[PDB]
């Protein structure tokens, strides 16, 4: 599992419908480093260090088996630098 | 005979005169909700010098609050109008989609309406 | 006159539907829309005891089966000098 | 007067034929008219023991039938004093 | 426009829908919303007698599904004088 | 004293009842009365946490049958001082 | 920012975390909170219709299960400009 | 703190026996209890994650069996900053 | 008063009468008699609604057994601006 | 104002009835009442066919059990040019 | 007020509970209590005839159940002159 | 120390036993024991609410098989002002 | 009049029988008549949007028994400034 | 934008509805209207892809039950430059 930061949120009207109604963000590692997109499981607010899952793993933090999710936010961190 | 407003309603007008030891000490949560809820409740069996009440003992609450004051209960129409009321109201039916393309066009998420109605 | 004719509905397009009946009927005067809450909409109307007949009337009859219905149709012919500081003087 | 005299009603328009009914049956004072919300509305007659005995049975007959109808009709010989800072002084 | 369409709905995203159809479907505008009490909300709209039937008709076609739905649709060709007196002149 | 009692009834009439008998059947204050909404009005009193236990259910035995009757009956022998402040300090 | 996403819901709280999803989801900004009345509670955003297209389809499905749950999840991409005057332009 | 707890209750009975419980379990501070209508009663607090979490659990525990009841029992981990105008800053 | 009363008879005896005895009966102006055509004559009377009503009730009995008798006996407590044209102002 | 709606009668009584539901309704200018003879009475009216098409329904439901009772009800949206030659077009 | 209410009770405990229950109830005020002898304890109130009736009611049902139980309840809507002497003029 | 307790025993060895055992089992002043006559001994507690509820209920118990018996255990938590005089204010 | 009134048919007599029917029954301009491809022709016609109403209902009776038949019959009241570039403008 | 919304249907009139529809409900400019022959017309819009969205949605709804009906329902999010040169760039 990751630790990264939510910037910003990140629309796709046209995705594929198999991927319901979850939001997206663009989290990424530090300031400056590579975005990436995580679903949101569990609601952020920018700014926010959020604790990410990967794999197969993240699929089912999406809420079911078949999600297309790579990568899935499942915690916000209390208390992170 | 006369026709006019005087014929329009009938029956649904009113005021006219018109001339002519147990195993647990607490007892079970599902058992009895508390006349009492919070601090008063008596669910669980506090021996020694409770403030309880046995029937011996006669005054303050019971009969003697209740009974002071005169009161009539009318029988009247209730029905309520409210959210959680008309939460089983009558809906038409769901919308649905024939769309294609990529809309993100899912069905398995809450029923979301687009302006006309459409699902979306 | 000072008759008071009330029409008690649930909702606010009977109570309108009503009040269009009862001032078109006969010469009663609007003089208050009283939301009660809970979706009963009053409308009363003040004129003399054979206008707010069939005032009432008409909004009864005109109101019956418009939207949600029909709670009350009442007629006063004399209101109590007390009751009068609870009813409008007039519509807002 | 001292004794107190409620009359709950589902309604409006029964609420106003109960507080006509009560001030024209006996010496009472409508001291007030509230909307309890969710479609009750209480009238408050204050006055003499025997009065308001007689102003609150006058009220509970004539609104049994108009409306939705009554919901509580009760008297208060005396009430307690802390009880009158939450009691109408004027009708409104 | 002197003539009157209403239309009432348990709820106010049923009623923005009505008031949005109502709006663009005909020549009419949208004169108040008014919270009923007790979830119903009114939207009216004044125009033209040929004008306000198509708004209505949209109307509820459009709030027939969405929400808790349509409780009332409602045309008033003539509105008597008296009655607007309880009628919005201009939208909030 | 501290402790706080509470009941709640459906409309207004069971709730002056239920004030009445809380503040004759033991010494606590009458702090005041609340129109939650919908129907409920809830009516508070302050007293010892003995006093405000018979308060309470005498309370609740006088306003059982009064009108549509009791909702709720509290008591927090020790109140929060952040709950201090959504609680009426004397009945306005 | 002309594209309106309303989401109406039975209490409080199903609003607060439809609000909260909604604006978590997309870059759209909360214009309103209106108490209807009969519990209903209605969140009403403003964004670009992708942006609340997206933000009332994460909302829904974040309020779905939250107490009561949901009544209505509506988006108008195009409202008209007299549906504007009835509709709200900040939180407050 | 930005963690939100609010606790959705069927009268202000259940409401003011969550909000002791929730304040008096954690360190939360009660920011605010709003009369939604119909009979909902919602008390918020803010506070840390984990305060906020401890608070709830144990206000949703106290109010389950008081008066109506529990309606909805929701921990918001992190507030939007859009939703921060649609929630009070400080108790009423 | 605007009310308008009208007794329709077969032929012009039972008009005559009925004319006679409604403005005995009450305060209504006689204002005229029409040669409808084929047998029938009408006869207008106006006045205040109460006074319309007990006219025609005596003009309704009046005319019933006189000649070949009454056809029609109407009141209308308020008439149009429009149908005034077609209303006799005074006999002739 | 073009479409033309007719409601014929037997006798005056029934006639004046159509012709003050007919103008009640909606926006019609009446523009003939015509005896025809041999008892029949006719009422035209003209304006738009939306107000036109619901003054005809108020005065053929208004007209039916007053007196010897309704004959026809008709409505042309738009008459040709030459028949209009034989329209009234003020009555007299 | 110069009507005078008695109740009479055998044993002190039932008189006291009736001497609560009387001044509680209505608007009187309680002379004195009087030991007859062999068991039997008489209390008095005096008072407006209206008042002392509630009272004497409320009094004999609340000790009628308690210790060995009530007596006498008897109304005296005016006390002759003489019979002042052997009244209790102010309780001990 | 507002709270009346009293227990009415047939003799005074039960009231001996029934005063022993109440101001034991909680902090209660024996005010008074009173000779009513007839065989009638009253003794009466003052305390608080709580104190009093446990001294009367301990009391009816310890005295109801001794001697001719317990006659009657009433608890008052606050008597009336007036009451308050018949009273006695110390045992001697 | 800026409502737009289609019927669609299958082969060109029955849209010409619709056109002349249409034309006639009430007061709409014809717009235009336009080959759809594979046997579907389509009229359209402007005016009032009662008028429109009245005509389309018209020309759907009399072109349905004609020929193949009649497909689809439509108004709209208000037709987008975009779709106007569509429709034909005048009949050629 | 670029995205791409078309919508085909079987006749002109469910065509013409579907293009009123999708240019109302959202910001769309239509580009086209073309025959296919065989009875298929289909009508495309441009815009951005969440206006895109919201306009096929309600246009598939809207033309679903008219005449024939609808035929297929298509969103391209962002067209290749190939495509462009057969899409027509604006209405013939």
């Amino acid at each position: 599992m990751k630790i990264m930061q939510v910037e910003k949120t990140l629309v796709s009207t046209n995705r594929i419908a198999d991927m319901g109604h979850k939001p997206l963000l663009v989290v990424w590692e530090k300031p400056g480093a590579p975005r990436q997109v995580a679903v949101d499981a569990i609601g952020c607010i920018p700014g926010d260090w959020v604790l990410c899952v990967g794999s197969s793993a993240a699929r089912e933090a999406a809420g079911s088996k078949s999600y297309p999710s790579d990568l899935t936010i499942i915690g916000i961190i209390d208390q992170w630098n | 005979r006369i026709t006019g407003p005087g014929m329009l309603a009938t029956g649904l007008i009113t005021g006219t005169p018109e001339f002519r030891k147990p195993e647990l000490v607490c007892a079970p949560r599902s058992d009895q909700m508390d006349r009492v809820s919070g601090e008063g409740k008596e669910r669980c069996h506090i021996t020694g010098d409770d403030w309880s009440v046995n029937k011996h003992i006669t005054g303050t609450a019971g009969q003697w609050a209740s009974g002071r004051n005169p009161s009539m209960r009318g029988n009247a129409r209730v029905v309520e109008t409210s959210a959680f009321a008309n939460r089983n109201v009558p809906k038409p039916e769901k919308p649905g989609s024939k769309i294609t393309g990529s809309s993100g066009n899912d069905t398995q998420g809450s029923l979301i309406t687009y302006s006309g109605g459409a699902r979306g | 006159g000072i008759a008071l004719g009330m029409i008690e509905t649930r909702g606010l397009v009977p109570a309108i539907e009503a009040a269009d009946a009862m001032t078109k009927a006969a010469e009663v005067r609007l003089v208050g829309r009283q939301f009660v809450g809970g979706g009963y909409v009053t409308v009363l109307v003040r004129g003399e005891t054979g206008a707010v007949n069939a005032a009432v009337r008409a909004g009864a009859d005109a109101c019956e089966r418009v939207g949600d219905g029909l709670v009350a149709a009442h007629i006063i012919a004399r209101v109590h000098s007390e009751v009068e500081n609870i009813l409008p003087k007039a519509p807002q």
